[PDB]
């Protein structure tokens, strides 16, 4: 079994560029900037599929 | 270590001085709520010419707000062009264009 | 001290719980160059009233 990828998901090549340090609520988060829209996401939760 | 003006002003002309200069790029910021301390730091003696002509890289850290630290310097491209040994035996940088 | 969900969900109706809530107004900011730590802090149990 290989789980099928759900309809809403966007494919993203990994790159060192995608992740960075950033300030967010008084700590340095491992932010993931998201290439389709460019939104930064300091928290692991709440990120786009 | 430090250098008195007394010596900078009264030494034989051939003396080799050794000045020290802090690079303050990475000084920590005070917490927002910490009360002020009192005195000022002062520098009486300055270079007439750039120091750190030898510098190749600076501030290999990343800032959490701005995309690159103010004043951070990347290594020059020439540090990295192995290029070729010419048939003569002289080293060469890689050609910038065809032909 | 902390309060397990196991007790919040299975205790006699008259129990007096004691929740603690940090006020984070004065948490120090990290230095600009310090690398990120890994985990997230989480709060499972919240007040219904101020």
């Amino acid at each position: 079994f290989v789980p099928d990828v759900p309809e809403g998901y966007v494919a993203v090549q990994y790159a060192h560029r995608l992740f960075s340090s950033s300030l967010a609520n008084k700590r340095n988060r491992v932010t993931y900037t998201h290439p389709p829209t460019g939104m930064a996401y300091p928290s692991p939760t709440g990120r786009p599929h | 270590q430090h250098v008195d003006a007394e010596s900078i002003m009264t030494a034989p002309k051939g003396k080799l001085f050794h000045l020290q200069f802090m690079d303050g790029l990475l000084r920590p910021e005070p917490s927002a709520f910490d009360p002020p301390a009192s005195g000022e730091d002062m520098r009486l003696i300055y270079p007439l010419q750039p120091i750190s002509v030898a510098r190749s890289m600076r501030a290999i850290v990343n800032h959490n707000e701005v995309d690159r630290p103010r004043g951070a310097v990347a290594p020059s491209s020439y540090e990295m062009d192995t290029g070729t040994l010419s048939r003569n035996g002289d080293l060469l940088y890689s050609p910038v264009a065809n032909g």
